[PDB]
């Protein structure tokens, strides 16, 4: 037995050219502080877990 | 090419003479093999067949080009041997000498045609 096989293929091709924007954000860290709650009496009652 | 068409007939005749020469010499060499049949080719019919293909398409550079890759007639026996060998010395010796002569004649004709095509150009 003898099998000689030659195949020429055409392939899908996708070229993407990208120029990233200058000034993009890499990592953002934010510090927020809130106050207590002073009722009509004036006692600084702290907030709750849900809030 | 037109140059091939002019020299096609003599080249095919020369190649067929070489092939038949090989076949006749194989018949001579295997003369003593018991059960060997003497084979030969009909020169004229095979010359018609050769004188009377599709390279695969190459889209780019990497694509690989297409890769390329006669009928033997039994001789009618003359004398019946006991070992089944039908090779006759005299017949194939004459055929061998004749094929040698015709190969030389084909070489002469092809060389003359090439030499004429050359002296047309020389100047």
């Amino acid at each position: 037995t003898q099998r000689n096989e030659t195949s020429n293929y055409e392939v899908d091709r996708t070229i993407r050219h990208t120029k990233m924007n200058v000034g993009d954000i890499e990592r953002l860290s934010v510090a927020v502080v809130v106050n207590y709650k002073t009722l009509a009496d004036g006692k600084p009652l702290p907030l709750t877990a849900d809030q | 090419d037109r140059l091939d068409a002019a020299l096609r007939f003599q080249q095919e005749a020369l190649n067929l003479r070489a092939q038949r020469q090989e076949i006749l010499a194989a018949n001579i060499a295997n003369a003593d093999t018991p059960g060997y049949q003497a084979r030969d080719i009909d020169f004229a019919s095979e010359l018609k067949k050769v004188m009377v293909g599709v390279a695969l398409t190459l889209t780019s550079s990497h694509h690989i080009p297409a890769q390329a890759v006669v009928d033997l007639l039994y001789r009618v026996p003359d004398q019946p041997s006991l070992d089944g060998n039908t090779v006759d010395m005299d017949r194939e010796r004459t055929q061998f000498a004749d094929n040698s002569l015709k190969y030389q004649m084909g070489l002469t004709v092809l060389g003359s045609q090439l030499k004429g095509m050359m002296n047309v150009l020389q100047g």
